[PDB]
This record gives structure tokens, C-alpha cells and sequence, in this order.
RNA sequence: GCUG
């Protein structure tokens, strides 16, 4: 009916073969008639559920339901921009004799992740160049390349005929400053990943630096940002308006991603089910076939947002999620102080 | 013609009233026959956006 | 007739075309002229229309 | 060394040539449900007018190109079809005429309209505005006129 | 380039500057962004009078 | 000086005021505009940045009645506040117990 | 020049996977089957691998040495 | 720099903004005829009180929103704008309070900061409160309930039928009765550069140079949010020939090849009646000209007939902002005959 | 006369003047300064007579 | 009351020139009472209506029944009985034109109102003893209810 | 100008009435200043509105 | 010579 109409228009973002319908969020007090849309902090409570769907080093996928958009979006960007990391700012450069430039090699070395923790840190303050043991981490970098002394003739292979012919992030070495090296044991601070290659030297060739690395967070540069990627995705929901059998569940289960639709003879004719909805990639391929287009219905609840970390190692998925929270929770408070300091 | 890229392999000991150079150059993803007669995704001029 | 390995110690590319000159060390190249061609009959209108 | 601002022309192998007009963060791109989001976003009222195609089709068939490592051909009168780049990226789970469900990064909402993505090779003009403005308040003059 | 033309009726002026220009919205239509390495070599003549001298001492 | 209310007329309406948040983005934006739109009494709520250059956003409240308008954008600062609390909890004792059950 | 150590769009560090990705095209893997073995999913990171020309072994060939 | 009437050059407000470029609002890119490719302008700052009262009240672009020759508006709605305004506008949107007011509240930025914004009431209220874009694309033309801005406009759209009189299928006849657009959606013949019967013209001579200079503004903030946040693209979807085209192309074309082999035929060997003034050959050229544009015409009108809405390229021809439906049925259906000089291609 | 001047292709379309059927139009390209196409049309039903872009 | 008209109407087309939009259709109707034809835009997501279907429809002057014209704004939070509790459609606009038929050269008396909601237009053409009490720029509540 | 001044508390004048307050206002002296060929579209105007309103009351 |  009309109501069914409406349940649809509130809850479900319909994809469809030219747009996508019903994609406002409308839950808001007085837009329907028969909803009381008024905030209710302890319906929210009983609603919101947060699942881990799978966690792996460098990788954590989670479902929170009952969330809405407006507020999902935010840790996204919270994520991607507003939590703080450690990187190289300043590159002080010494007999570098390299083909690389040294402003190319001074970005390279700011991209490289540094697995120092945030947290300890504190901000620098604007100029002091200088800094102190608290707000900075000294690496240096020292690498000369030389011929191999005992080599085959050939030395077709540049590793064979040179030592050190490629810069590596694992030359880089810690040189800690004032009690840094107490609060943290050997090997706590160290580039992440250990392989990226920094630059590539012939004979005769050296790099010497020192290279500061500074608490910063994602909005200033891309450099701070903790995240390869964060994303939300609503979670689909399939639906076959009519029972679909027979070869017709062949072509279907086609249409759909891999695992979505399981097709089972229950009387020895084959017939189509939704087994897991979560996998559907939305390529919209069922809108090509013209018999199952009316047969089928494309859906995304809109309440259900399945969120996708995955870390630059820096620091744990999961801990990057708590501190997201965390500072959309400071940024309101501080607005409350000002609102205070005002009245 | 006005593309940056690469001059060739000797750039480097090429000393010119104006050279403009782009640092992570890439080869393009589609490509020409004609792309393949003169070498130009050996030193290429672009990156993939 | 140089090989590749061998271009490198004249610090010169293999890829670049040549077909041009060095003079003041300046490169410079003569440009393809197009002509008409002599020893054949036009036969054409004047201003006047003859 | 320098790097894009505002006013740098960057061009796009189609005679699409266009100056960088804003440069927006990556927390107000748009994203689509894998995590990308563009480099570049490109108007599509360039298209219409100047009928430019093929870019369209480069857009498509270096899209199923980069998602099973090959490099479609585009030679003249000639070249990769679009009905076998369509097929392609069927076959990886994206739709086939490379159009995405698309949500906005500022109100995290979705849109409504699918939006074509894909890899588009793009070529840097050494047309610069640092090496373009210009101002004088006064100076030097020429000797014979007296004037700047 | 004749003194009729070139040094006459058309003439080279100072105060005066180019750039590149690039769309924005936000500004209205009577108004025009001008960046800051423009402004401060563009000056206007103020005259110091009983209106304008605090402004003018800042 | 992070925030400077403008009120809509000399009168100095309290119902109509104009928020002017400094160092802010979307992301405190369109948070707040969803929790401070979901207060019956408040009529019309909307943001905007006034250039991409400048970090500020303009929100302006309008509310039904008499309220002052302070007090609904701080009813809306306060809720987005207690749900981002229980959300920091829920999370923190699911990602607990899934490493429980893996373990 | 040198490949790029974070990719364009996404942020993936793809510094470290270049020489891996060499190896295993030296071994019998495909270059799109190469790409799935490092982990490259996105089509961003993988044009990075794939479009990436190495031109820092070429250069050095002329470099003071 | 090349100037070829007096709006060429006008007088600006200077604002100072951190990056490099020259910034203005691209309705004001037709008077200078620039299009923002690398293009570069020039700056003079006048030195003397008497040249900058001169500057303003004669060179101001609020004084000079009409060209001197026809009288015609030049700053106006450009591309994005009309687009917008047009999706804006149809009957097909409503918009719920939530959405309402985060496409009104974007013009609550400088001077009408202060202003009280007059959500005007939902059209649509029992089942569900809806307000249809219409009502939201007139807080443009009045945007408080003390602006005194009464516009008035009754004119037909690009896409009229010619009988409907305001009740037309196509919804292109436009009524805007005291600054709420009652009818219509929003053209480039109604919004645009391109003639009179355009909103910001009529307001210009009914309410003054500022009221008009105004609206121009709140658009501008306007049409970009709804744009952006509904979305607009183009793909090789768009332009790809449906079926019936494929096949209606097939008999059109086999039709007229046959048709010119005939006429061909008889210039060859017999009599083609020679057309008044003119040679068998060049009656030749005539009659196959005409069997060749007529196959082209024919191919044209199928493709638009089976182009679904929502096709993009579709919408940028109807509302004007760019395009034409000949270049709609050139990339989808048929390239014409190449034409040099008004003639077939010379031996 | 009037067989000699529309021996062209188009009939039944749409001007924005007098919107009639019975028309005569021109397609040109030639400035490609000009990025936007070029089109001129005559329309003679009503013998009005317009001649416009 | 606050009644400018009432009566029950029959669909008799939904869409005569096609279906040229999603959620709106143009309703054709006529009236058993009174000989009047309906032109009616509906939504017709939110409320479906068929082509056969049967419908009261009434246009008042204000929402309240005691006949109170206190409109300085309207609130959807607010709760109080009405007219709109017996209806489930209900739509507000602005009568916009009154003209006369001109399908007769004398002694005519068909009248044409012309309502429009926002931009969803409505044309009542009846009798002018019927269309009494429309005046242009007056603003009017249309009210919508099915019937078995 | 019946849209922005709709009068609901004033009567609507018959066709000889509308020529007849046309005239009372035409007869003032800014009228006689501007020119007389102006004047008479004007009249001209007001005659063909008169026209259609007798036509309807008949 | 090229950009405008
Ligand atoms: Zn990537
Ligand atoms: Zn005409």
C-alpha cells in the first residue's frame, strides 16, 4: 500500500537501471506523518550494534547499524584527515651525490611510515626548528655504494657487480635524543615496511642525511594520514519479487557477484535463493537481461554501513578507529567551552 | 609538443637554456602501434589520472 | 653504427633522431622546403581574367 | 621543483585541454565502494559540443586494462572494440559501461546519477602561472619615448 | 611602432598587471579576486585627511 | 575566538542567529546540522562554508518559536557528544571480543 | 624515475613491491596474475605497477660512477 | 586582450585571496569571451579619485549587464548554472525539510547573512511533507520576507508545443507570479545570455541594477550544491545507438543508396528533368544532396526517440546550456555531408 | 520558385521564433574558433521569414 | 467552514501523452455531481492512483474547520484536529488564473481555475456558479481521499 | 502592475470608464512632455484592452 | 617560431 510506499522511501536506497532512488536521508521530526522522528538517545542505544566481520594485521572490516550517515561520513573523514602521525618534515642533506634530486629524495623520505606512536608525541610549535626530545625523532641516513671486490667477470647483474647499488628503507637508523631511548626499547621506532626503496647508487655514489620526523595530521598534508584507505559501503539487499526457476537461475546467479546467489534443486528443478548479500559488487548486470530485470529488485539498507580500515601499518586498525571517535568527541567539547566562555 | 617529460637518457648531463622535467612519469595505458614504432613508452610524457 | 653501451660514453641518447647540426653549440635544424616544380608549363588565369 | 597550483594547464590527449581551477582534499572527493576516489575531476559539458568520443572509450578500455594487466590498443581505424572491454570488466565485478555507485564525501549520502570512472592518461603543459605573473608599479623606461 | 601609433594613440601604461585567470563562484559579480603578490606591488595613492588618518598610521 | 554568534537584524532577534565556527569543515558541519535538525523546535538549520580558502562554516539556526537558538545548538553539541561516547564503547568491547573468541 | 613510493590516489605503499613484482614476472606469473599475488586489488595501485617505466637503471648507465 | 566592443573592459571590486590566479564569476565570462584554458587577463588600478568614480559608476558591471547594440543581457547563466537550475526546476523533484534547507541555507554567505530565510510552506502535506524544487529555486528571487522584489515573467520555453498555454505535456511554459515560479522549468532562454524574456533582464529594468546583480549571485551559490550533490555524467552509455536506431539505420540508408543509383542512372543515360536554372549535373548534386540529408534527417529523429531521459547529453540540448540536437544525432546516428565552401568536396 | 527553394532536406522541425513546420535550414563548421557548432535556418510557413543562429 | 468546492471525481486518464515523468502523473478527470472536467498532477509514488479509481476531492480555504485563517506559518510538529485527519492527500498552493472559455462566441458560463502546487498544476473548469469564491492570487488546501 | 498592485477592494471598470480615467491621467503635464507619438500607442494600447473587455461582459 |  501507500504505507509500504513510504517504509521503502525511509529505508531503502533503491539502484535502478538509469539512477539511484530514494538516496536523502528523510528521518527527521515532522517530515511523515505517522513517525515521530524526534532524537531518542535510548532508542539509539538499543538500535546501534557493532560487529567485526574480520580483522587482520593492517586490515579491520566492521558493521554498524543503526549509525546514520551524516555521522558515519565523519569518522571516514576523521580517519583519512584529523588523526595525527609521525613523518619526516625536515631533510638536513650532506654529501648527497646521487642521480636522484634532492628535493625528490627530501618527498620520497617524507611518504615513508615511521611506526613511532602518535600519541607520545606532542605537536611542535610553530618556527623552533630545533624541537626537543618530546616533539621529534631524529633517523639518519648514510649510504655509499662501492664495487664488489671478489666478482664474477660478466657482472651483467648490477647486484653481483655492486655493494649497496640500491638505498634501502632499512639503512635508515634511529639516533634518539635525551631519554628517548629508555621510554622506548630497540626496534619500537623503526620505518614500517623495511623494503621500500629510497633511492638506486652506482660507485662513488653517496647519500648522507638526517631527517626529522614530526606529529601531523592528514589535512596538512597526505603525508600524516594514517589509513591506505578507509570506506563505507551500505549493505545490499537483493530481493526477487518472483519465485525464479528453472535455467532462469542459471542466468541470474550469472548476473550477480560469484558467491551471492546459490541456485537448489528442491524438487529436482533448480531454484534460485539469496545466500550471502554482503558479497554483491553492484555491477547492475541484471538490467542487460530483459526477462529478469522485472524479476528482481537492487536495494542498499541505508542504516546498515559495512566500514573498511586498512592501516599504513603505523599504528593498529582497530586503535585508529577508537582515536577517530575520539576527536569528533573533542571537537564538540571544545565548541561547548567556547559556548561557556561566551555566557 | 608543450608536454613535460623526458628528454631522453643523457638529460642528466644536458646543460640547456630550459628543460622541463616530470618527476614519476608513466606510459601510457592505452597506447598506438605508432606509440610502439618511435619508443615513446620508453621515455614517457604523462601520468594516468 | 655505435652500439648502445657505447652511445653512453659519448653522453648521447640512441633514441634522439640526429638529422640536425651543432653550430655554436646550438642545435639547429634545416627545415624541409616545399617548391614548385621548374621546367613544366602552367597554364593559369591572370588578374585580368586572360 | 614545482607543484600544481591553481592556474597550471594540464591537457588530456583529446585536444581537452583545461587549467586546474581548485584543488579539494581527500576527505571531500567523492568515493565509491571500493575507497577510490578521483585525481581529477572533469566536467562533462566539455563532451557534447566537441564530440571527443574517444576519450570516452580510453577511459573504458584502460579501465579493463588495468584490472587484468594489459594495454588496450587504441591505433586509428582500428584498435580495441568497446564490445570486448565491456566483457572485461563484467568479468571483474564492475559495471560494463564503467559507471559506479558513487557517494558524496560531504554529506555521505549517495548520489543519485552513476559516475563514470576510470584511468585517463593526462599530460602536464609547461604553461605555468608562477612563470606567467606579472605586475608593475613603476620602473624602468625606454630612452627615446619616456615611457614603459 | 611609429610615435602615431605606438607611442600615441596606443601607449604602455604602469600599475598595471597579468596573470592567469580561473573560475570562482563564490565571489560576486562585481568582484574580482586579486592574489597578494599583486597587491602589494599595485598601490593607490591615499591622501592623509581627518577620515582616514588612524587607518592610514596602521 | 572560535566562535562568534551574529545575530539576523539590529533588533537583534534571538530566533535567528548565524554560528560562525572557525577552524571547521563538513565533517563538524553536517554532524552537527543532523543532530540540531533532529530538535522539533528548531525550523531551519543549514551550513556553509563561505569560501574553500577559509576554514570557517556559517551554520544558521532558526528556530519555531521564542528559544534563544544557543540553546538548541547546544542540545545538538551535547548529543553528538553522548553518541559518539556510547559508539567509542560498543566498538571498544565488540573488537574485545572478537579477539577473545579468535584467541 | 624511481617507482613511486605511496600511490596517487588511494595512499597504498607500492615502494616495496616493485621488486617483487620483477621477479615474478621473470618466473612463468602474468602480469595481471603478478599483480594479485602482491596484494594489488584497487585498479589504482595496479596501474602503478603496470604503467610504471623504470628509467633510473637507463640513466645511471650515463651517471658519473 | 583583444577587445572588441566596450564591455571588453570593465571595473571590479578587488579582493585579496592567497592564490596566484586572476578569480571572477563565470557569469561574467560572455562579456570578456574568456573560457579559462590558460587564458591570461590584465589589471589596471586607477590612480586618482576622479578615475575611480569614473570606473564605477560608467565601467561598473552592474551598470553594463546589457550589450549597447541590441540591448540584449550578457551577464547571465552559463553552463552548471542552467543545467542545474533546469534539473532544479522539473516537476519530477521533491525535496523533503531536511534537504530544503541544505540547498537554501548555501546562500546565507555575505551580505545576506542576516536575512531571515522564509522557508516558504510544503506544497504537498498528508502523506508526505514535501516541497517541490520549484519553490526552492524562488528563494532566489525572493529570499526574505522583507525584500520588496514582486518579478513577474510569462513566457514559452525552448521545448514548447505550441498549444498547451500553460497546461503543454512538456512542461515548457513558464509563469513566475509574484518571484514564485507557479510553472515552467528554467532554460537558457529564460535564465541565459542569449535574449530578453530572461528573468535577471526583467528584474534589472522592474527592480534596478542591484536587485538583478543579486540573483545572478544566489544562483550562482545555488546551482553548483544541487549539481554536486545530485550528480551529472556522461557516458559512452549516453551515446551508444540503441537497437531500433541499428536497424532503422540499415533500411534508411539501403533506401537512399538505391534511390541515388537511379537518379544517377538517368543523368548517365537519359533524361533527368533539368531543375529550373540550373545543369543535368548540377541537378545531379540537387536531387542526391536532398535523398542523402533527408536519410540523415530520418536517422536523427529515431535516436532522440528511443534516448531514454536522464541521458545526459539529452538534458544539455533541451535546457540549451550546451549542444544541439544535431550534434546529438552526429555522434549517435549519422555524420553529415562534409561540406567546403557549400559544395561536395572538389576534385 | 518555390520546389527549387525546398529541394533540402528538413521539413516539420522547430524554430525558436515561429515554431511552424514548413522550413529550410543550413548546417556550417568552418571556424573552428568556434567550438560550438553553427546552424541557420529559414522558416516560410506562415511566410515569416525568420533567418537567426 | 472555510469549503470553496467539493465533489467526487472519476479518473478517467493517467498519462494521455505518455508517461513523461517518474513520480508525477497527469491525472484526467470528471466530476458525477457537477459536469466539471480536473486536470490534477499527483505524486504518484507516495500516493498511487489507477484508472479507475473513484476520489473526494475537496479544496478549503484553511486546514481548521472552525474556520480560523491564522496562517502566519505552517507546522508540521503540531498536533491538533483538522481537516487533513479525514484525507489522505493533502496539497498547498496559489490560484493563479482565472480565464474564461472561448469555445463559444455567446451565452456562455464555463469558467477555467488554474491552481498550482508549487509547479503540480491543476485546471477545474465548471460551471461559475460552482467555481464561486475563487480569486486570483488566494491561496487554497486541496484534500484527496479514495473511495471504495 | 495587476500583480504586484492586485486592488480587491476597488471596482473593475467597463470599457467607457477605462478610456475615461486614461484620458483624466493623459491630460496632466509629464504626459504633455514626453512625446506625442508615444502617447497614442499608448491610447492605442488602452482602446484594444477596453475592446476586450466589452467583448467578455457581452 | 610560438603562445595568448
Ligand atoms: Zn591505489
Ligand atoms: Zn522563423
Amino acid at each position: 500500500a501507500a504505507s509500504q510506499a513510504v517504509e521503502e522511501m525511509r529505508s531503502r536506497v533503491v539502484l535502478g537501471e538509469f539512477g539511484v532512488r530514494n538516496v536523502h536521508t528523510t528521518d527527521f521530526p515532522g517530515n511523515y506523518s505517522g513517525y515521530d522522528d524526534a532524537w531518542d538517545q535510548d532508542r539509539f542505544e538499543k538500535n546501534f550494534r557493532v560487529d567485526v566481520v574480520h580483522m587482520d594485521e593492517n586490515s579491520l572490516e566492521f558493521d554498524m547499524v543503526g549509525i546514520d550517515a551524516a555521522i558515519a561520513n565523519a569518522f571516514r573523514r576523521i580517519l583519512l584527515a584529523e588523526v595525527p602521525t609521525m613523518a619526516v618534515e625536515k631533510v638536513l642533506v650532506y654529501n648527497n651525490t646521487s642521480i636522484v634530486q634532492d628535493e625528490i629524495l627530501a618527498h620520497r623520505l617524507g611518504l615513508i611510515p615511521i611506526h613511532a606512536d602518535p600519541r607520545l608525541f606532542e605537536y611542535r610549535n610553530q618556527g623552533d626548528e630545533e624541537g626537543t626530545e618530546i616533539d621529534t625523532l631524529q633517523f639518519r641516513l648514510q649510504v655509499r655504494c662501492t664495487r664488489n671486490p671478489h666478482a664474477a667477470k660478466d657482472s651483467s647483474d648490477p647486484n653481483e657487480l655492486y655493494v649497496n647499488h640500491k638505498v634501502y628503507t632499512r639503512h635508515m637508523t634511529w639516533i634518539p635524543l635525551g631519554n628517548q631511548a629508555d621510554l622506548f626499547p630497540e626496534g619500537t621506532i623503526r620505518p614500517v615496511h623495511d623494503d621500500i626503496l629510497i633511492a638506486q647508487l652506482r660507485p662513488g655514489q653517496e647519500i648522507d642525511l638526517l631527517m626529522h620526523c614530526v606529529k601531523g595530521i592528514g589535512k596538512d598534508h597526505a603525508k600524516f594520514s594514517p589509513v591506505a584507505t578507509a570506506s563505507y559501503r551500505l549493505l545490499p539487499d537483493i530481493t526477487l519479487l518472483e519465485p525464479v526457476e528453472g535455467e532462469a537461475a542459471e542466468e541470474l546467479s550469472r548476473c550477480f557477484s560469484p558467491g551471492v546467489i546459490e541456485v537448489q534443486e528442491v524438487q529436482g528443478k533448480k531454484v534460485a535463493r539469496v545466500a550471502n548479500p554482503r558479497l554483491d559488487t553492484f555491477s547492475r548486470e541484471i538490467f542487460r537481461n530483459e526477462k529478469l530485470k522485472k524479476v528482481v529488485r537492487l536495494a542498499r539498507v541505508r542504516d546498515h554501513y559495512i566500514f573498511s580500515v586498512e592501516s599504513t601499518g603505523v599504528l593498529p586498525p582497530d586503535v585508529l578507529v577508537s582515536e577517530a571517535i575520539k576527536v569528533l568527541m573533542g571537537k564538540c567539547r571544545r565548541f561547548l567551552d567556547e559556548l561557556d566562555a561566551v555566557q | 609538443k608543450q608536454a613535460m617529460g623526458t628528454i631522453g637518457y643523457n638529460q642528466r648531463n644536458r646543460i640547456d637554456t630550459l628543460m622541463y622535467l616530470l618527476a614519476y612519469p608513466q606510459k601510457p595505458m592505452v597506447k598506438t602501434k605508432t606509440i610502439e614504432l618511435i619508443e615513446f613508452e620508453k621515455l614517457p610524457a604523462g601520468q594516468n589520472a | 653504427g655505435k652500439t648502445p653501451a657505447e652511445f653512453a660514453k659519448l653522453n648521447e641518447c640512441p633514441l634522439d633522431p640526429g638529422g640536425y647540426f651543432i653550430v655554436k653549440g646550438v642545435e639547429k635544424v634545416i627545415l624541409i622546403q616545399e617548391q614548385l616544380s621548374k621546367n613544366r608549363i602552367i597554364v593559369e588565369a591572370d588578374r585580368k581574367g586572360a | 621543483t614545482r607543484r600544481p597550483e591553481i592556474g597550471d594547464k594540464f591537457s588530456s590527449r583529446h585536444g581537452q585541454k583545461g587549467v586546474c581551477g581548485l584543488i579539494v582534499p581527500q576527505e571531500d572527493m567523492p568515493f565509491c565502494d571500493s575507497g577510490i576516489c578521483p585525481d581529477i575531476i572533469m566536467n562533462p559539458h566539455g563532451f557534447p559540443s566537441r564530440m571527443t568520443v574517444g576519450k570516452l572509450i580510453e577511459l573504458l578500455a584502460g579501465k579493463a586494462g588495468v584490472l587484468d594487466g594489459r594495454f588496450h590498443y587504441g591505433t586509428a581505424f582500428g584498435g580495441s572494440k568497446v564490445k570486448d572491454v565491456c566483457e572485461d570488466l563484467v568479468r571483474h565485478g564492475y559495471n560494463y559501461l564503467g559507471k559506479d555507485y558513487v557517494t558524496s564525501g560531504i554529506t555521505g549520502e549517495p548520489l543519485e546519477a552513476y559516475i563514470y570512472f576510470g584511468p585517463v592518461y593526462y599530460q602536464k603543459l609547461k604553461h605555468m602561472v608562477l612563470d606567467k605573473m606579472h605586475a608593475r608599479a613603476r620602473g624602468p623606461r625606454a630612452v627615446l619615448t619616456r615611457q614603459p | 611602432q611609429g610615435r602615431f601609433r605606438g607611442n600615441l594613440s596606443g601607449k604602455r601604461v604602469d600599475f598595471s598587471g597579468r596573470t592567469v585567470i580561473s573560475p570562482d563562484p563564490n565571489l560576486r559579480i562585481d568582484e574580482v579576486a586579486v592574489p597578494v603578490h599583486v597587491a602589494k606591488i599595485l598601490t593607490f595613492p591615499e591622501k592623509v585627511n581627518k577620515a582616514n588618518i588612524n587607518f592610514l598610521r596602521k | 575566538k572560535t566562535a562568534l554568534e551574529m545575530v539576523q537584524a539590529a533588533g537583534t532577534d534571538r530566533h535567528c542567529v548565524t554560528f560562525v565556527l572557525h577552524e571547521e569543515d563538513h565533517t563538524l558541519g553536517n554532524s552537527l546540522r543532523y543532530m540540531i535538525m533532529k530538535n522539533p523546535e528548531v525550523e531551519f538549520c543549514g551550513y556553509t562554508t563561505t569560501h574553500p580558502s577559509e576554514s570557517k562554516i556559517n551554520l544558521r539556526i532558526q528556530t519555531r518559536g521564542t528559544l534563544p537558538a544557543v540553546e538548541p545548538f547546544q542540545r545538538g553539541l551535547n548529543e553528538l557528544m553522548n553518541v559518539c561516547q556510547h559508539v567509542l564503547d560498543k566498538f571498544e568491547a565488540s573488537i574485545k571480543d572478537y579477539k577473545d573468541q579468535k584467541a | 624515475m624511481i617507482i613511486p613510493v605511496r600511490c596517487f590516489t588511494c595512499g597504498k605503499i607500492v615502494g616495496n613491491k616493485w621488486e617483487a613484482y620483477l621477479g615474478l614476472l621473470q618466473a612463468e606469473y602474468t602480469e595481471g596474475d603478478a599483480l594479485d599475488a602482491l596484494g594489488l586489488k584497487r585498479y589504482c595501485c595496479r596501474r602503478m605497477l603496470l604503467a610504471h617505466v623504470d628509467l633510473i637503471e637507463k640513466l645511471l648507465n650515463y651517471a658519473p660512477l | 586582450q583583444p577587445s572588441l566592443h566596450k564591455l571588453s573592459i570593465m571595473a571590479h571590486l578587488a579582493r585579496v585571496k592567497p592564490h596566484r590566479t586572476f578569480r571572477f564569476n563565470e557569469c561574467v565570462c560572455t562579456p570578456y569571451n574568456a573560457d579559462f584554458d590558460g587564458d591570461e587577463m590584465n589589471l589596471h588600478l586607477p590612480q586618482t579619485e576622479e578615475a575611480k568614480a569614473e570606473a564605477l559608476v560608467l565601467m561598473g558591471t552592474k551598470a553594463n549587464l546589457v550589450t549597447p547594440r541590441n540591448g540584449e543581457p550578457l551577464i547571465a547563466a552559463i553552463q552548471d548554472f542552467l543545467t542545474g537550475a533546469y534539473l532544479l526546476t522539473l516537476k519530477d523533484t521533491f525535496f523533503d525539510r531536511a534537504k530544503a534547507c541544505q540547498i537554501i541555507a548555501s546562500i546565507l554567505v555575505g551580505k545576506d547573512e542576516k536575512i531571515k530565510v522564509r522557508l516558504p510552506p510544503p506544497t504537498i502535506l498528508k502523506p508526505v511533507t514535501l516541497w517541490t524544487g520549484k519553490q526552492i529555486f524562488s528563494v532566489i528571487l525572493r529570499p526574505s520576507d522583507d525584500n520588496p522584489v514582486r518579478a513577474n515573467l510569462r513566457t514559452k520555453g525552448k521545448q514548447y508545443c505550441g498549444k498547451g498555454e500553460d497546461l503543454c505535456a512538456n512542461d515548457s511554459y513558464v509563469t513566475i507570479q509574484n518571484s514564485e515560479l507557479m510553472s515552467g522549468s528554467m532554460d537558457k532562454g529564460t535564465l541565459g545570455s542569449g535574449s530578453k524574456n530572461n528573468i535577471f533582464y526583467i528584474l534589472l529594468r522592474d527592480w534596478g541594477q542591484n536587485e538583478a546583480a543579486d540573483a545572478m549571485s544566489r544562483l550562482a551559490r545555488l546551482a553548483p550544491v544541487y549539481l554536486s550533490n545530485r550528480g551529472f555524467s556522461i557516458g559512452i552509455g549516453d551515446v551508444t545507438p540503441g537497437q531500433g536506431l541499428l536497424k532503422a539505420k540499415y533500411e534508411l540508408l539501403n533506401a537512399g543508396y538505391k534511390k541515388c543509383d537511379e537518379y544517377i542512372e538517368a543523368l548517365n543515360t537519359g533524361k533527368l528533368q533539368q531543375q529550373p536554372g540550373c545543369t543535368a549535373e548540377e541537378t545531379l548534386e540537387a536531387l542526391i544532396l536532398k535523398e542523402l540529408s533527408v536519410i540523415r534527417d530520418h536517422a536523427g529523429s529515431a535516436c532522440l526517440r528511443e534516448l531514454d531521459k536522464s541521458n545526459s547529453p539529452l538534458t544539455m540540448a533541451l535546457c540549451g546550456s550546451k549542444g544541439s540536437f544535431i550534434n546529438i544525432s552526429q555522434m549517435i546516428a549519422c555524420v553529415g555531408q562534409q561540406a567546403i565552401s557549400g559544395s561536395r568536396v572538389p576534385d | 520558385g518555390a520546389a527549387a527553394w525546398e529541394n533540402v532536406d528538413s521539413t516539420a522541425e522547430s524554430c525558436p521564433k515561429c515554431e511552424h513546420p514548413r522550413a529550410y535550414f543550413m548546417q556550417l563548421q568552418t571556424r573552428s574558433a568556434d567550438e560550438p557548432m553553427t546552424t541557420f535556418y529559414k522558416c516560410c510557413n506562415a511566410q515569416c521569414g525568420h533567418r537567426w543562429r | 467552514a472555510g469549503i470553496l468546492f467539493e465533489d467526487i471525481f472519476d479518473v478517467k486518464d493517467i498519462d494521455p501523452e505518455g508517461k513523461k515523468f517518474d513520480r508525477v502523473s497527469r491525472l484526467h478527470c470528471e466530476s458525477e455531481s457537477f459536469k466539471m472536467d480536473l486536470i490534477l498532477d499527483v505524486n504518484i509514488q507516495i500516493y498511487p492512483v489507477d484508472l479507475g479509481d473513484k476520489f473526494r476531492l475537496v479544496i478549503a480555504s484553511t486546514l481548521y474547520e472552525d474556520g480560523t485563517l491564522d496562517d502566519g506559518e505552517y507546522n508540521p510538529t503540531d498536533d491538533r484536529p483538522s481537516r487533513a485527519d479525514q484525507f489522505e492527500y493533502v496539497m498547498y498552493g496559489k490560484v493563479y488564473r482565472i480565464e474564461g472559455d472561448e469555445t463559444s462566441t455567446e451565452a456562455a458560463t464555463r469558467l477555467s481555475a488554474y491552481v498550482s502546487y508549487g509547479g503540480l498544476l491543476m485546471r477545474l473548469q465548471g460551471d461559475a456558479n460552482n467555481l464561486h469564491g475563487f480569486e486570483v492570487d488566494s491561496r487554497v488546501y486541496l484534500l484527496m481521499k479514495k473511495l471504495a | 502592475i495587476k500583480a504586484v498592485f492586485p486592488c480587491p477592494s476597488e471596482p473593475a471598470l467597463s470599457k467607457n470608464e477605462l478610456i475615461l480615467t486614461t484620458e483624466s491621467i493623459m491630460k496632466k503635464s509629464e504626459f504633455l512632455c514626453c512625446q506625442d507619438s508615444f502617447l497614442q500607442e499608448i491610447k492605442k494600447f488602452i482602446k484594444g484592452v477596453s475592446e476586450k473587455i466589452k467583448k467578455t461582459r457581452d
